[PDB]
């Protein structure tokens, strides 16, 4: 099906936050937070691929 | 009616479908009258003598 | 007064496209359910693809032509009684019959019969309810009472061509059939890149929507199937067309 | 231009269509992962 | 009414609960269960046992 | 009290017009027949009274 977006304030112009953004910035200007899984991946994998094989 | 395409090859397009429109618009009617109270001395069949 | 983002627009007649898509399947099934408790033998072709032929076993007495002496309309609508007829064409069946499917060409010859007619009121002697004067009109499917056992149902199904519109079942026929008897909507496993790769193959419908690469970019709304609709018995239903 | 149209309701000229078969006697569905069926129709005339 | 309270309770598997006649999933209609707008399910399709599999 | 007939022996004894009278008096019978098979496509069936 079609896929429709919407934009949402961050929070109501009366103060009330509509909506709640909660991570860990490693850097300043980091509007998305990456996952720790990102250090380890492809050595996990190949890890269970070994253990499979 | 959808088709019995072999499931391998290929599928005609079909056509999208819409579209039709009309007017009618203006319409009209005007039933003028009037009065001429000249006539008003004569009496009316209603109105006994 | 009042326009709309064409985007919007868009949305709309992507709505409508899948909604005459779901349509045009749909149809499709009917029409192979019509066939196969129609006569038996259901074969589909088009060009493009190679013939196919299913044969239900159905039986010679199963759909019973009435061409002979006095089928049904040299029978004087006076004196005579379908309803031994009927019970002939019930009892090889092999099976409890309930329904007496009919078209909406034929039933109006049915209920000329005036045996019925004052079969209706009796008082003591028959309590099948009977509905003329038809109880839905300009509609789909309309009941019409209980003849005893047996529901009376008129079908009035039309089924589009590539451009024109047609019944479903012929001119005058019937089905003699059962509610308990069992039919399979068999749906094939789907032969597509993508639905193998998701391992969905085995789906009732499949709706796809995608765009083409290349910078005049266009997109593209699918729906797909492998119906194989049937039914485990085929002589459990008798198909008789009217004379 | 300058013509000033408004529009009214929009008729729909639906399409009848009803099964009347998928749920009188084929209430019952079964997908597939073969490529064929098999029915069985079980013979029993006993003596 | 012959015990003092009337309910009773049934442990269903979700092997007995799917869509009805194997339809296929919708926005509102999921793996038989029928939920609203916002996502709250609504009513569920539970199938009676299918032993035998006649 | 039982006058079991055959499936095609019933038939004869139920197209004559005595039986058909007799089911209409209104206030001459009891009995409950029933034409317009009631029971088919199976076994033995009772036909009222």
């Amino acid at each position: 099906m079609p896929q429709k977006w919407t934009w949402i304030p961050r929070e109501l112009p009366g103060g009330r936050a509509s909506f709640i953004h909660v991570f860990e910035p490693v850097e300043d200007g980091q509007t998305r937070g990456a996952n720790v899984f990102y250090s380890v991946m492809e050595q996990m994998k190949m890890l269970d691929t070994l253990q499979n094989t | 009616m959808a088709l019995y395409v072999s499931p391998i090859v290929s599928g005609e397009v079909i056509r999208s479908r819409g579209g039709s429109t009309s007017e009618f618009t203006p319409g009209y009617v005007k039933p003028k009258h009037e009065v001429n109270p000249q006539m008003t001395l004569r009496r009316l069949p209603d109105e006994d003598p | 007064q009042n326009l709309a983002d064409p985007a919007y627009r868009r949305r709309r007649i992507i709505m409508q496209n899948m909604r005459d898509e779901e349509l045009a399947i749909a149809q499709v099934e009917e029409m192979q359910a019509v066939s196969a408790v129609l006569k038996g033998k259901y074969t589909m072709t088009g060009e493009a693809f190679d013939p196919v032929e299913v044969d239900m076993g159905r039986s010679e007495e199963n759909n019973i032509t009435q061409s002979g002496g006095t089928e049904w309309s040299k029978r004087d609508k006076s004196t005579y009684d379908p309803t031994d007829d009927i019970e002939a064409y019930a009892l090889n069946a092999s099976g409890v019959v309930n329904i007496i499917v009919f078209d909406p060409k034929g039933w109006a010859l049915f209920r000329s019969f005036k045996a019925v007619k004052e079969k209706l009121d009796t008082r003591r002697g028959s309590n099948s309810e009977l509905e003329t004067a038809v109880k839905d009109l300009g509609k789909a499917v309309s009941y019409k009472g209980m003849y005893g056992d047996v529901a009376i149902v008129v079908y009035s199904g039309q089924y589009v061509e590539n451009g024109v519109k047609k019944n479903f079942l012929p001119d005058n026929t019937m089905v003699l059939g059962n509610t308990q008897a069992r039919g399979l909507r068999t749906y094939g496993c789907i032969q597509d890149a993508d639905a193998q790769r998701e391992g969905i193959n085995a789906s009732a419908r499949y709706p796809k929507n995608w765009v083409t690469t290349g910078d005049p970019a266009r997109e593209f709304t699918m729906i797909q199937s492998a119906p194989l609709m049937l039914l485990a018995d085929p002589d459990e239903f008798v198909s008789v067309q009217l004379a | 231009m300058y013509t000033t149209a408004q529009l009214l309701a929009a008729n729909e000229q639906k399409f009848k269509f009803d099964p009347l078969f998928l749920r009188l006697f084929f209430r019952e569905s079964y997908p597939f992962t073969t490529e064929k069926v098999y029915l069985s129709q079980i013979p029993g005339l006993v003596n | 009414s012959s015990r003092l309270f009337r309910t009773q309770f049934r442990m269903v598997s979700p092997k007995r609960i799917s869509n009805p006649n194997n339809t296929g999933d919708s926005r509102n209609c999921r793996a038989g269960v029928q939920i609203n707008d916002s996502g709250a399910a609504l009513g569920y399709y539970v199938s009676e046992d299918g032993y035998p599999g006649w």
